[PDB]
């Protein structure tokens, strides 16, 4: 079966990691881009982190959570729980450059 | 039909409050009592407003004791609910940003309220005219935008605005009392006016074509890697990385340009070069990104990179304001060269270094005939008045006319100025080896 | 139950009245519009009544139905029975003026619910929209509302009308010894031959290319005004801080050269007539200065119309830059976004009843013409301010361009347009050195 | 122009109807008072006269009350559909008019050929 070459297991680690350590942008936005991103939910949720982390220094779960929510795009994206689920599962910082 | 509120930022300023007191100075600038949502959370923010403001400390008990003998300590749900709200929120600095949320909130659910009041006036007038309903729904628009903008800046009465001119008048004669405040120009000259290089404050030197301003702009940054012990950073548009050393290496060592950039030197010309070769390897300060497509993201991006790696910045140069490029802005000229100095004044904020931003006055100044760089002028090529704080012009006599006195003296007049005062300041300049000196 | 604000009984009468009486379009024109009437069949009866009575005079049912049957709209506003029967219904001539202001009234009633209805859907879905951006949005709707009012009934007016007011302007002339100023008194005797006193009624422009001193004439017409008018003045800075402002406001109360103030060190002599006029302006009290340089147009009504109620009334209302003001709502067209500004500025003119000077920056295209001399024609470059601005004066002085001049600290203040007063070149001696424009 | 409106206000019976869109009503009526009574158009706008020439101006308003001709519109937002509509509104409020007289041609504009200026 022709499965398409992806790995979403590595694109929630960069959207975690981002959401742990902040200061990690620098080097992250020189690596990954919003259309790099594999599907619709992965690509909004990126994209919400990319517009926070340029101009508005802090970023956490309800960071993105606001911006998703008055775009009408939390629930497209699984509600505020797969934003936080996110944080639990993959809590490896340093490496997000790896990933 | 939700009310737009939300109840875990509300939950995070209040339980930030708790645990740093220090963070009111910013946080009262954004929230107001009124603009949180619900009985139990604007009852809780009321006292820590109260206490705040005038006795220091604040915490569990000195928050339930304003509410316990006020008979509202139970109606915001007690001890407990006010004990687990540092144990919910336990996010410090980030309280800021907490607080824009629920001010948004607050503006966006009167402006709902306001709308739903003229709407509802409109189906049941009760004998109100087109024209009365009309002004009636004006009047209830501008008194949102009353309470949003009194909060930090509006028309200051004339006792404050003598108040603040005598105090910055005062602060003039203590400029070359203390001397160097931060980050050393080398010219002792410039360090009259300037009083050192302030970190909080954007600085745009502009010079009109052949008046030096990337030899002026590599002059200051020359001083600030040897004397400051914080690295440099350039980001180089106009010319790489190997010019702009080349350049460099003509003032280190006082050998004319042109040996440099042709090769062809003397054996007591390279004896220079080599001794400063080697001091220019110790300090290891010159940080030159020679990217010639450059945005304002990427510009942010790459300083707060650098400053992460080395403890900190001293002094961030740009070769060009104009070759700089914002690709939401691609359209528009006159704001993307807005937007630009805007990014770079946010810069300096925060990272809290001197931002030397380099710009090209505008042709306009040659059909005057005078030809002396005036503040006004710049702003043809943008808005940058209102971002940047230091705004000084390079100016020389020999370039315009060949029998003026000033032979090989270029001054940097000072147009704008908020934290020093203004001037014209002679220095001396040798086009032969890039390098401004003290004039005598 | 949401009814919209309609009247149909009175939709009838309008279209039945124009059909017995064709000579009462004269009148009926000025009140309704096509889009003014509610639902598809009144609009499309009433559409047909206006194409025909404006070009093919005679209206009648025969007239109006072949209208209709011609173009495939007939059977939609049901047939020729329903045209035959408005005639029949309401046979009331004379009074479909008053009727015509009624379905005007509505439409006006039910464009405020839908703009109220916008206003309130945009809060609950703002789909990236801050909290500003949707208050400036709001605002913008319902000053769209405005703009299509404030008619008041224009027609012509008979010589008993003109005649009384003439009389009582010219009578007006002869209280004055020699002074001649209908209002706010400008400060030059010459000046005020042909302007004759600062009009509330309307905007006044004052442009000038960089290095004439534009912001020095603003700063002198706001002097004369805070000293000789009852009335406070209200300054927008944007170019420069509210201190800055002052000490340049400090050099021409005192004639002490500009460059002392900025520069700290002075005089005990030149620091006396400093302290001399601070007791002068303390007493006055009229300088309100708002040093804020993110300023919408939203923000300046707000803000003028808030001193005019805290100090019973305003009297002259100045802007620091006309292209530094910017409206979120027009942020991508540059063109539309001068002429809201104008527009807006205009508005608050009219409403203030206090004359508004803004300053505005000329383009570089007169630099590369030779003549130098400013025209009215070249400031349309920059945006539509000719049909909103009623005095448009431009500031030349000949030593600017050429240094072997005539006019040595001569500038001529040329009005090159005024609708209440004539037009000339007023010459006015400039010193530089103090910033204080004088009488020549 | 105001010349020719001023002779038509006095020698024929019937009013004269000027559309202002230069200048306001005001500025017409300071420029025919500099014509009935021959005294320089500047003293009028300006306000300092001589009482000689308040005599004159004084003079000759009871001439122009007597009459009652000068309709002046001084809108400055006029389309040709609210010309016609005005100039049939005093044609038939006064019996009829006598002569109808324009600012300025250009300073017209009908809404439905903003685009197109040569049509």
């Amino acid at each position: 079966i022709k499965v398409p070459p992806h790995s979403l297991e590595a694109e929630q680690s960069v959207i975690g990691g981002l959401l742990l350590d902040n200061e990690r942008w620098d080097t992250v936005s020189e690596h990954v881009m919003t259309q790099d991103f594999y599907s619709r939910p992965h690509r909004l949720i990126f994209d919400g982190v990319k517009s926070i982390l340029e101009a508005g220094k802090p970023l956490d779960l309800i960071t993105l959570s606001e911006y998703l929510e008055q775009r009408e795009q939390l629930e497209d994206v699984g509600g505020f729980a797969y934003l936080a689920d996110l944080a639990k599962n993959t809590p490896s910082a340093a490496n997000i450059n790896a990933y | 039909k939700v009310p737009p509120h939300s109840l875990e930022a509300e939950q995070s300023v209040i339980g930030g409050l708790l645990l740093d007191n220090e963070r009111w100075d910013t946080v009262s600038e954004h929230v107001m009592t009124q603009d949180f949502y619900s009985r139990p959370h604007r009852l809780i923010f009321d006292g820590v407003k109260s206490i705040l403001e005038a006795g220091k400390p604040l915490d569990l008990i000195t928050l339930s004791e304003y509410l316990e003998q006020r008979e509202q300590l139970e109606d915001v749900g007690g001890f407990a609910y006010l004990a687990d709200l540092a144990k919910n929120t336990p996010s410090a600095a980030n309280i800021n940003a907490y607080a824009e949320i629920v001010a948004e909130r607050a503006l966006v659910r009167n402006l709902i309220g306001v709308a739903n009041e003229i709407a509802d006036a409109g189906y049941d007038p009760q004998g109100r005219n087109a024209e009365d309903l009309l002004d009636l729904a004006e009047s209830k628009v501008f008194a949102i935008a009353e309470a949003r903008t009194s909060e930090n800046e509006g028309p200051k009465n004339v006792d404050s605005i003598l108040e603040r001119t005598l105090e910055r008048i005062e602060l003039l004669y203590k400029t070359p009392q203390d001397g160097v405040t931060g980050v050393n120009t080398g010219f002792t000259d410039l360090n009259k006016k300037t009083a050192g290089l302030q970190g909080s404050d954007l600085i745009i030197v502009a010079a009109r074509p052949s008046m030096g301003k990337t030899t002026f702009a590599m002059n200051l940054c020359e001083n600030a890697a040897m004397e400051q012990d914080k690295p440099v950073l350039i980001f180089s548009l106009e010319m790489p990385a190997e010019q702009i050393m080349m350049r460099m290496l003509a003032s280190l060592s006082r050998v004319d340009q042109t040996k440099i950039r042709t090769g062809q030197l003397d054996d007591e010309d390279w004896a220079r070069i080599s001794s400063t070769m080697g001091i220019l390897m110790e300090k290891k300060n010159m940080y030159i990104d020679d990217s010639s497509g450059l945005t304002p993201t990427e510009v942010r991006s790459r300083a707060r990179r650098i400053a992460r790696e080395h403890g900190g910045l001293s002094l961030i140069m740009v070769d060009y304001l104009q070759l700089m490029r914002v690709p939401a802005l691609t359209d528009n000229r006159t704001l993307e060269i807005a937007e630009i100095s805007r990014s770079l004044k946010a810069l300096a904020k925060e990272l809290n270094v001197p931002v030397v931003a380099l710009s090209q006055l505008n042709r306009s100044l040659e059909q005057r005939a005078d030809k002396r760089p005036v503040n006004s002028d710049l702003r043809e090529s943008g808005s940058i008045e209102q971002d940047a704080d230091l705004i000084m012009f390079i100016y020389r006599d020999e370039v315009y006319h060949p029998d003026s006195p000033l032979k090989g003296t270029a001054e940097i007049i000072i147009g704008k100025q908020r934290n020093g005062p203004i001037g014209s300041v002679r220095l001396t300049f040798q086009g032969h080896y890039s390098r401004f000196d003290n004039y005598a």
